[PDB]
Parts: C-alpha cells; sequence; structure tokens
RNA sequence: GCUCGCCGGAAGACCAAGGGUUCCUGUCCAACGUUAAUCGGGGCAGGGUGAGUCGACCCCUAAGGCGAGGCCGAAAGGCGUAGUCGAUGGGAAACAGGUUAAUAUUCCUGUACUUGGUGUUACUGCGAAGGGGGGACGGAGAAGGCUAUGUUGGCCGGGCGACGGUUGUCCCGGUUUAAGCGUGUAGGCUGGUUUUCCAGGCAAAUCCGGAAAAUCAAGGCUGAGGCGUGAUGACGAGGCACUACGGUGCUGAAGCAACAAAUGCCCUGCUUCCAGGAAAAGCCUCUAAGCAUCAGGUAACAUCAAAUCGUACCCCAAACCGACACAGGUGGUCAGGUAGAGAAUACCAAGGCGCUUGAGAGAACUCGGGUGAAGGAACUAGGCAAAAUGGUGCCGUAACUUCGGGAGAAGGCACGCUGAUAUGUAGGUGAGGUCCCUCGCGGAUGGAGCUGAAAUCAGUCGAAGAUACCAGCUGGCUGCAACUGUUUAUUAAAAACACAGCACUGUGCAAACACGAAAGUGGACGUAUACGGUGUGACGCCUGCCCGGUGCCGGAAGGUUAAUU
RNA sequence: AGGACCGAACCGACUAAUGUUGAAAAAUUAGCGGAUGACUUGUGGCUGGGGGUGAAAGGCCAAUCAAACCGGGAGAUAGCU
C-alpha cells in the first residue's frame, strides 16, 4: 500500500535545503537555532 | 442553423447544436495567435477567488482589434472563423495595403464583402464611425466608452445597441440589458449586430460537455454543513433562513452596485 | 603549456592490479592513480613529459571510496581518480 | 549430475525514480538469516564503473519562482517591470562484431558521422538587442504500402534409433549480417516562372504581405520500405586437439526462396468532428547602424579541439516506500510457438524459479476443495453461500417506448473426425516468359509456385464434439433516483452529492463578487446570447390561495434622532 | 457518431469467507463496477491552520482533524481521583 514518503531528491532539496533555508529569515532562524544546538546536519542537503 | 441529435445514448438525447458549414476548418491565423494559459480561478495569491472555474479544453487567444483604427483603407472578408474566447464568430479581413486583422463578425457579413472605418465610411454592417456620424436610430455593436479606447459594449453572439438621442457632446444608449447609458459621441461603433445568434439556442445535454468549458460543478449551500455555509445543518431537508451567498450577503433583491464615480452617465436603471 | 609545477603534481602513483597488467600488456595501458582535479590533457601531458613516453589517448574515471568500519566505528575512504593512458605502440614502459 | 514440479504479457529481459558498494574474488560462521549452514544481500580483505556521438552539464523556453529600479505596507515584509532562473517539452553527431571474475553504443577490430576553431586558395556585400518564415503541436476514424517477426520449402551438416516399424512424402540442427553512403520508390502537399506597382511588417529591406501583366504548363518540398554497397568481410551447426574438466586453441558448409503478418514505420500523413488543440531557441531569410581595395559571407583543402561530471549493482524488489529477507505499493520499454478474437485462457520456448525449518501420523475440531441416495428453499432476517447459466452461425423474440430502445428479451437447431465436391474450392498472393514507352524501384499481358476460408453430401467413433481452461442465470410486479458519473482513505456507495435543464436575483465594466490593512490580482485579455449568488433537478402534464409575521425593493410628507454648534 | 455495448491491461471497491497477539496498524481468496472518458497516469509547480481544499461525508490537509504538527506562555487551571 501506498506510505506517505514518496521520496524525490530534487523535491527534498528545494523544500528543505540550505538555499531554501536561507532565502527566508524564518528559514534562517532554523539555521540559527540549529546552530545553536550544536547539530552536525544543519539542512537536507548534506 | 440548429440540430438536435438523435437519442442513440442517454448523454446525447437532449444534445442541441448550432452548426455552421461556413466557418474557416483550418488552422487560424498564426501571426495573431497568443497562448493564454488557464488560472482555474486562482489569483496571484493562489486562492481560489472565483468558484466553479477549472479544466476544459486548451485554448489560443485570437488577437482581435477592438479598437479598428485604419482609417481610409478598404478592407475585404477573407473569410469567417471560430473563436473559443468568445460566444462570437470572427472575421479575417485583408486590408488594401496588405495588413490581416481579426474583427467580430457582425451577422449577415459573408467573406468577400468591403467594410470601412472612418468619418468617411459608408453606413454598412461592419463599417466603423463616430457616433456623432452615425444617424439616430442606428443598431451598432462594439460600442467604446471613451474614445480610443476600444469597443467594450455590445460584444457578446446575437448583441447590439440602439442610439436613442444625440445632445451635444453626449449620446443616449439603449443597452441590451434595458440600461439607458450617455457615451461621448467621438466613442465609435460599427453598424449592425453581433452575428451567432442563434448561440443561445444550444443544449449542452450533458453535464460533460459543460466540464469541456471548463466550468466545475456547483454545491448548494443546504446540502452542506453550517460550519462552511451560512445555508448549512438540518436533520433532513431544512431551510428555515433567508437565502445569503456563502459570506452571508442576502442574495435575493438586495442592490450591490455603489459607484458614485458613474452615476452621472445612468439616465435610467435596467429596472 | 602547462606550468612544470602542475604537472608534477598532477600524477599521484601508478595503479596495479591484474586489470592495469592486463591492460599494459594487451593494450599498451598504463593504469595511473591521478589527482581529483586533473583533466585528460594535463594528464597527457604530465606523462608526456615525467615518463618520455608518447601519449595518443587518456581514459579517465572516479573511484568512490568505501564505508568502513574501525572498532565499531563508522569511516569512509576519499573518492580518488583513475587513468588509462593509451600509449602509441612503440613506447615500451 | 540426473530426474520431477512452477512461471513464462512473467515469477523473463532492459531502464527511470529511489538506494549506495548490496557488484566480483578470496577468506570466516561469533552475532545476523525465524531451523542447520560448509551457504549468504552477514564479518573481514583485495578488486571493479574507461564516451566528441548515451545522460547530465550546455543553448531555449512552460507552469511557477526570484526580482535592479518601482508601487504598497507600523517593523518584519507584499506585489511586480526590465531581467534572470525553472523540464515533465524544443535543440549536432555511431553502428556491427569481439572481449573481463566484475565495464562497455565508453575497451579492441572493421567501417562511420557531427560541431567548432585556426591557416592556404578561389570568388564575394557583410553586418542586429530589429522584420518575416520555420520550429509548432487536438480528438476520433479509415485504408493502402511496409517492416519487426513467424511458418514452411529448398540447401548444408548430422542421424538410421533401448520395444513392433522407420532410405523416407523420415528425424535433428543451422540457414545471420548493422550504422553510413548511393538510389528517390509505395505515398503526401504545393501550380511554376519573369518583370512592374504599393497607406502594411515601429526605420529600411531584394525578405514577407498585397496588386497587375506576360508566359509556361511542368517544377519544387516531403517520403517508409526495397535494391546496390558497406561485406574477398565478420558470424555461423559441426568438426580436430588441450583441459586445471570451469573452459582454452584451430577451422569452418549452407547461409536462398515463398507465404503470413503487427498495437511498430510511412504517419507531425489522409478523412472527419468540435470541446478548436504550448512557448522560446537552435535553423532559413532580410536589411539598420557600422564597415566598406579591411573586415565579414560561400566553397575546396589541411590541421587542431570536443572539457567536466555519471556509468558497478538492485530496480513490480530480500537492495526503493511499508519498523522485518513483510502474501502490500511502485512510471516507462521489449513481446516467440500451438490452440484462441485476443496482451483473456491452457500448455510450452528463451530465460528464470521450487517461495530459509523439516520428519512422521492419518483422532476430534478449524480452514480450502470434490462427490452424494430420496426430497428440492422445507434453511434463513433474507436463497447468505453454493449450485446453475455461459461460444459461434442460423431461425426466432412480448408488454411498453422518449421510436434510439426493450433485446443477447424469451426459446430453439447445428457443432468432433474422415472422404468427395475440388489429387486444395471461393478468394489472397504472385514469379517466369512476352509486349509498349518520356528505359526505370515503369506500364500492359500473363499466369507457374505458395497460400487458403466457408459450405454441401456421404461415412464414422463415443454416454457425451461450444467436450479441458475459458465462458450471461432467466422471467414477472413494485418504491426511489431521469440517465454516465461523485462520496464518509480505514464498519455507511445510497434514496445522499453532482448533473444537463429550469427559475429568481445581482452585475454597464476601474462590473458585481472574491483574495488582499495596501499595492495589486482573479472575474476576463470576457462585456448582459456575459459573469456571480441562490434554489430546483432529464423529459411529459403542471406549479393553486395568502404580503397579516419576518426579509428584501421603492418612497420621503409627518414624528424621533449622532457628532456638531 | 457515442460521458454507446461485451471484455483484458488500468482505475476502483458491492458480497461472502478467512485473517483479528494478521503475511497486512485495512489485506488475501472467489465473485463484482468502470474500462475513449466528468477517464487514468508520470514529472514538476501553486493554495497553510479559524486557514487551505472539498461532484459536500465535517471529508481530506504526511497511519493525527468539529480546528494539523513543532516549540513556547507553562509547573495554565483542576472545589476532582
Ligand atoms: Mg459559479
Ligand atoms: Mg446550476
Ligand atoms: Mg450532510
Ligand atoms: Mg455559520
Ligand atoms: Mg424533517
Ligand atoms: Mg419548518
Ligand atoms: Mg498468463
Ligand atoms: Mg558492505
Ligand atoms: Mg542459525
Ligand atoms: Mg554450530
Ligand atoms: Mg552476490
Ligand atoms: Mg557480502
Ligand atoms: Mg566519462
Ligand atoms: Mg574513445
Ligand atoms: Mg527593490
Ligand atoms: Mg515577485
Ligand atoms: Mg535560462
Ligand atoms: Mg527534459
Ligand atoms: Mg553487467
Ligand atoms: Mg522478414
Ligand atoms: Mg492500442
Ligand atoms: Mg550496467
Ligand atoms: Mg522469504
Ligand atoms: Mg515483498
Ligand atoms: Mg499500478
Ligand atoms: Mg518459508
Ligand atoms: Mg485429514
Ligand atoms: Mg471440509
Ligand atoms: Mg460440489
Ligand atoms: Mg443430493
Ligand atoms: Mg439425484
Ligand atoms: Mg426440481
Ligand atoms: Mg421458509
Ligand atoms: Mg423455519
Ligand atoms: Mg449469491
Ligand atoms: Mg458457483
Ligand atoms: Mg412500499
Ligand atoms: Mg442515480
Ligand atoms: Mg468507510
Ligand atoms: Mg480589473
Ligand atoms: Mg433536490
Ligand atoms: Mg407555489
Ligand atoms: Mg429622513
Ligand atoms: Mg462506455
Ligand atoms: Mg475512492
Ligand atoms: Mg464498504
Ligand atoms: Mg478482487
Ligand atoms: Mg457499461
Ligand atoms: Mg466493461
Ligand atoms: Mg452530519
Ligand atoms: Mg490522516
Ligand atoms: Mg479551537
Ligand atoms: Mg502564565
Ligand atoms: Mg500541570
Amino acid at each position: 500500500m501506498k506510505r506517505t514518503f514518496q521520496p524525490s531528491v530534487l523535491k527534498r532539496n528545494r523544500s528543505h535545503g540550505f538555499r531554501a533555508r536561507m532565502a527566508t529569515k524564518n528559514g534562517r532562524q532554523v539555521l540559527a537555532r540549529r546552530r545553536a544546538k550544536g547539530r552536525a546536519r544543519l539542512t537536507v542537503s548534506k | 442553423a440548429v440540430v438536435k441529435c438523435k437519442p442513440t445514448s442517454p448523454g446525447r438525447r437532449h444534445v442541441v447544436k448550432v452548426v455552421n458549414p461556413e466557418l474557416h476548418k483550418g488552422k487560424p491565423f498564426a501571426p495573431l495567435l497568443e497562448k493564454n494559459s488557464k488560472s482555474g480561478g486562482r489569483n496571484n495569491n493562489g486562492r481560489i477567488t472565483t468558484r466553479h472555474i477549472g479544466g476544459g479544453h486548451k485554448q489560443a487567444y485570437r488577437i482581435v482589434d477592438f479598437k479598428r483604427n485604419k482609417d481610409g483603407i478598404p478592407a475585404v472578408v477573407e473569410r469567417l472563423e471560430y473563436d473559443p474566447n468568445r460566444s462570437a464568430n470572427i472575421a479575417l479581413v485583408l486590408y488594401k495595403d496588405g495588413e490581416r486583422r481579426y474583427i467580430l463578425a457582425p451577422k449577415g457579413l459573408k467573406a468577400g464583402d468591403q467594410i470601412q472605418s472612418g468619418v468617411d465610411a459608408a453606413i454598412k454592417p461592419g463599417n466603423t464611425l463616430p457616433m456623432r456620424n452615425i444617424p439616430v436610430g442606428s443598431t451598432v455593436h462594439n460600442v467604446e466608452m471613451k474614445p480610443g479606447k476600444g469597443g467594450q459594449l455590445a460584444r457578446s453572439a446575437g448583441t447590439y445597441v440602439q442610439i436613442v438621442a444625440r445632445d451635444g457632446a453626449y449620446v443616449t444608449l439603449r443597452l441590451r440589458s434595458g440600461e439607458m447609458r450617455k457615451v461621448e459621441a467621438d466613442c465609435r461603433a460599427t453598424l449592425g449586430e453581433v452575428g451567432n445568434a442563434e448561440h443561445m439556442l444550444r443544449v449542452l445535454g450533458k453535464a460533460g460537455a459543460a466540464r469541456w468549458r471548463g466550468v466545475r460543478p456547483t454545491v448548494r449551500g443546504t446540502a452542506m454543513n453550517p460550519v462552511d455555509h451560512p445555508h448549512g445543518g438540518g436533520e433532513g431537508r431544512n431551510f428555515g433562513k433567508h437565502p445569503v451567498t456563502p459570506w452571508g450577503v442576502q442574495t435575493k433583491g438586495k442592490k450591490t452596485r455603489s459607484n458614485k464615480r458613474t452615476d452621472k452617465f445612468i439616465v435610467r436603471r435596467r429596472s | 603549456m602547462i606550468r612544470e609545477e602542475r604537472l608534477l603534481k598532477v600524477l599521484r602513483a601508478p595503479h596495479v592490479s591484474e586489470k592495469a597488467s592486463t591492460a599494459m600488456e594487451k593494450s599498451n595501458t598504463i593504469v595511473l592513480k591521478v589527482a581529483k582535479d586533473a583533466t585528460k590533457a594535463e594528464i597527457k601531458a604530465a606523462v608526456q613529459k615525467l615518463f618520455e613516453v608518447e601519449v595518443e589517448v587518456v581514459n579517465t574515471l572516479v573511484v568512490k571510496g568505501k564505508v568502513k568500519r574501525h572498532g565499531q566505528r563508522i569511516g569512509r575512504r576519499s573518492d580518488w581518480k583513475k587513468a588509462y593512458v593509451t600509449l602509441k605502440e612503440g613506447q615500451n614502459l
């Protein structure tokens, strides 16, 4: 049966990628929070 | 002509078609075409702002000369053509100078006929003259609001405008809706009616035919829940309220025109 | 015309394996480890300078490093570059 | 290794997406694998992905996104012009054979093709951020010509049979060859050509569009397939010798024809219909500025360049999505034989598998099936379930009907095999030979050979010939909904929703209305035969009385009444 | 010609049995509906939480919906257990 996660790298990158995050100040708030917590992986990019 | 189909299937029994053997069968004039992609009733915010719009057949926009601003040069009807974008038929005219344009096809105008625009043009169907030079009582279409702006009235199939009076800088027009409206005398008009008068005798016959024209289904407000329509609710079929729009405005007789900029130009509302 | 420092830097090591050997005997082809940023023209020039042999064509591919484990710890090797260069059937290197 | 069974429009093969070493070799069995494991997609180590032509990158655009200025907005920001990104679309070019343990249209052999740049030569009006052309486009339907492919015959190699027979009208196997180049065919479309004139294409233009004479009436564009060449080639059953028994080395006969034939090609064609069917670039062409014995354009030749990144492996699945080695889900391509209408179905080919616990026994009971005396719905809420019907051709078929239907109504007969008609028929295909000519992939004649229904008559086997698989139960009365559709993903598919049709009502265009503190946008590049809202719901016959209540529409005399003063 | 008919692929989901610590957090098996259309499907894009979208079931918006999810106000408040 068809489950919820249907992977696509292009769509993943366009929705949650580093450049998509940097495009808005709220995405930049996301990056700042994740940097402050100390996350080894800021985005889905890598 | 108007021909009804044979009931060889339930979706064909009530279909009534308008057939025009005179319309051209090939592709339209390519350099007078444009693309116009569909919106589905969405605006630049992406929100549905007009309901019941979506799908339908792909259509190409035919650039139609509504202004008719080629004065003096005679023109001949090359053919009459089908236009998906409007209820009226259109005509491809060839000007003596070598220029081709799409115009609204008036009633009775066949291929080979001469048309002309300007003050010097004669009182003939398809000719465009200032309403200053058009005699009182004439029947016109493709009527301008403002000089040089282009025809904005009486553009659909079988529609016309009558010139009722002329007083100074303004003529009175009895519009198709029944309204008496004042227009500057320098605004242009085209003699005759719009053709394809038998457009309104068509019977779609089936739901799919309406779907072909990009019309999505309409749901009655009383058929839904109160959370999404004032008409919603009831155990069984209940109404018990005054009919309103989906946004709460009384929808049977309440007048909605409010334009103080243009009340002066209305001699008499359609009533 | 490539600077000599660039040429002395673009050749890393010669690849040794059964496939490399068979290419050397049959097709007169040596297989080399090269810099990840080395082009085909640079490989040709460097082999012609530092090896004194004559090249006619260069073939390149990038090997991906393997994901390994050391003491139950994730670890990965580097992606390197490999070149097949065909020598002009008289060089004997 | 030999038998057995299963799939074979897949449970075979090849991709995309997604994954990331799961690929190959050696080695190990702790843990993992629902059992054991010497095995493994497990551990460990070593190896493996070769491109000018494939893909990305690249050029060009769609939806949409972002957006210098700009407009708007308490701030944050919103929208949008010029632009610039964005494929799921448009745009140059490679085939066949061989080869690894693992890569190949990438490596090798043979034979090709594209683009661009430089230089020599010859001729020569070049030149765009502009003009025009082209690219460039729907659905359905029909036919002809083909090929993919298959079947048979000939030919070539082999065989003479474990048990009656098998020198034959016998058995087995093979019978293959590409792009490119030359030919311009089946077929499609278009009247050419030369001058002159011109409010049109923002300026110009020889280009495009328009007009007028002359003259010719044959010129042009497009086009599958066939043939020639590519090819003295490669490939090829079989044979000879090594073997480490996996494979290695050498040679290699025939390699033709006829018939059948696609959902693939001609075909972006033709015909017809309405619901009227992207864009932009590459490409052709024209001039503007500018340059004008230089540049620049055309052709010949020569040389040089074509980078970078991907390429292993799975890919209807044990590697992707489902926590699992999970009866689930997952887009595209290929498409053999007999029977068959068929991609259904049954049995097989190529190829791939026997689903990672087994051994016994033959109790009750459960599950999945088969058969059943006599009865035949007596069961039960209810014929639930099961049983039953089931094909082709012909005969025949009621009420009612909106004249289309109902209807496959209902019901009935025939059906295998063999011989004759006719040593193979009707038909289809179609060589030779001959004849004509603007001589070729021509026409006319001709019929050898191949292929091949349907039917009639006679005879014959069985209980049974639509014999398996496959494959309508039928009829009568009535409620509701006109009908096809839609819906509670995961207890409700319906009489509910929608619907074509109808009515009321709003809306004169900077429309009403909707999303937006706004700018703007949708409505609509529409204009009252239009658009929005509401109710009803094909069609037929129709739709009666009430304006007191509450809405809404119109009015403005008299009373009441805000800020204000 | 046809929102025409029978019927595979494909899209669905009417009946029954099984399964109910399932092979499966909705399936299997035998039957069933549509199958040139208001059809179906791939790829990409837009609509955002009192908001979207809805041939309308309060349906669906990542196994969550008469107000999604994540964090925060926050140790809300709890005459109750
Ligand atoms: Mg509407
Ligand atoms: Mg309606
Ligand atoms: Mg309801
Ligand atoms: Mg309410
Ligand atoms: Mg009631
Ligand atoms: Mg009541
Ligand atoms: Mg099968
Ligand atoms: Mg591993
Ligand atoms: Mg074990
Ligand atoms: Mg053990
Ligand atoms: Mg393996
Ligand atoms: Mg392993
Ligand atoms: Mg490469
Ligand atoms: Mg090469
Ligand atoms: Mg700005
Ligand atoms: Mg913007
Ligand atoms: Mg671009
Ligand atoms: Mg693409
Ligand atoms: Mg392989
Ligand atoms: Mg053939
Ligand atoms: Mg087909
Ligand atoms: Mg591969
Ligand atoms: Mg298993
Ligand atoms: Mg599975
Ligand atoms: Mg599927
Ligand atoms: Mg098992
Ligand atoms: Mg038993
Ligand atoms: Mg039993
Ligand atoms: Mg039985
Ligand atoms: Mg019995
Ligand atoms: Mg009996
Ligand atoms: Mg009986
Ligand atoms: Mg009873
Ligand atoms: Mg009883
Ligand atoms: Mg039953
Ligand atoms: Mg049964
Ligand atoms: Mg009753
Ligand atoms: Mg119904
Ligand atoms: Mg349900
Ligand atoms: Mg507007
Ligand atoms: Mg109703
Ligand atoms: Mg009444
Ligand atoms: Mg008053
Ligand atoms: Mg149908
Ligand atoms: Mg559904
Ligand atoms: Mg159900
Ligand atoms: Mg089923
Ligand atoms: Mg049906
Ligand atoms: Mg069907
Ligand atoms: Mg309810
Ligand atoms: Mg949910
Ligand atoms: Mg709430
Ligand atoms: Mg607080
Ligand atoms: Mg608490």
